[PDB]
């Protein structure tokens, strides 16, 4: 349980830069054929982004959560299925796991006890915590199917997540589009809200692998991990109420 | 009919009449161009 694989090799964080995506809708309220200006927690365009990608070619460091990070991922076996968060990620504070163990998404907010390298192992045994205690905050949301089968190849999918933390509150943001890094626009979604009221400094991935404790592999997958700031952008409404582009005001 | 409104999140005075326009079933309201309430969904189910 506290032991991590020792066959596993840390890539080197290079770095990229996202063209036009990373714009969400700002609230709950509809709007059609506007131009409206808000001021929120976005990514600005053109910005420096971190590269992951897992091929024993691993890449999973702890990152720092300072206001708001994006997880604009991509996936062909399914590598990432989870993300834990927290302060120290220990059991001395509270630690919040979103974990989909291909029956739903559970999201609870517990003392985890996490090990040096939390990881997953079709799901034979979900272990990734030794004791647990002393818990706030459970929910149940969609239920979802996952798989486990090793591909590698030309990836088909885009899945990207907003993790924000405004007063207490953690809104989660989605949007799913077939497509190393895509380009064009897009626009996620409202998913679900969370009304914790923790403080979470840092985070890392749930990577989930197949095949004692020496033969696990794992097939093709990128992610990419941004940083957020309080910036005004414009946003432009069809007659549909989709966001079609958007405008940053402080790039040029 | 101008009527009162009186709902889940929204309270005004206008006419319902059948809508044509695309919306959304996670939102309770819409808005025009001039920034007013031109869209309302029924709080016990749903309807623009």
């Amino acid at each position: 349980q506290c032991v991590n694989l020792t066959t596993r090799t840390q890539l080197p964080p290079a770095y990229t830069n996202s063209f036009t995506r990373g714009v969400y809708y700002p609230d709950k309220v509809f709007r059609s054929s506007v131009l409206h200006s808000t001021q929120d927690l976005f990514l600005p365009f053109f910005s420096n982004v971190t590269w992951f990608h897992v091929i024993k070619r691993f890449d999973n460091p702890v990152l720092p959560f300072n206001d708001g990070v994006y997880f604009a991922s991509i996936e062909k076996s399914n590598i990432i299925r989870g993300w834990i968060f927290g302060t120290t990620l220990d059991s001395k504070t509270q630690s919040l796991l979103i974990v989909n163990n291909a029956t739903n998404v559970v999201i609870k907010v517990c003392e985890f006890q996490f090990c040096n390298d939390p990881f997953l192992d079709m799901e034979s045994e979900f272990r990734v915590y030794s004791s647990a205690n002393n818990c706030t905050f459970e929910y149940v949301s969609q239920p979802f199917l996952m798989d486990l089968e090793g591909k590698q190849g030309n990836f088909k999918n885009l899945r990207e997540f907003v993790f924000k933390n405004i007063d207490g509150y953690f809104k989660i943001y989605s949007k799913h589009t077939p497509i190393d890094l895509p380009q064009g626009f897009s626009a996620l979604e409202p998913l679900v809200d969370l009304p914790i009221g923790i403080n979470i400094t840092r985070f890392q991935t749930l990577l989930a692998l197949h095949r004692s404790s020496s033969g696990w592999t794992a097939g093709a997958a990128a992610y990419y991990v941004g940083y957020l700031q309080p910036r005004t952008f414009l946003l432009k409404y069809n007659e549909n109420g989709t966001i079609t582009d958007a405008v940053d005001c402080a790039l040029d | 009919k101008c009527v009162n409104f009186n709902f889940n999140g929204l309270k005004g005075t206008g006419v319902l009449t059948e809508s044509n326009k695309k919306f959304l079933p996670f939102q309770q309201f819409g808005r025009d161009i001039a920034d007013t309430t031109d869209a309302v969904r029924d709080p016990q189910t749903l309807e623009i």
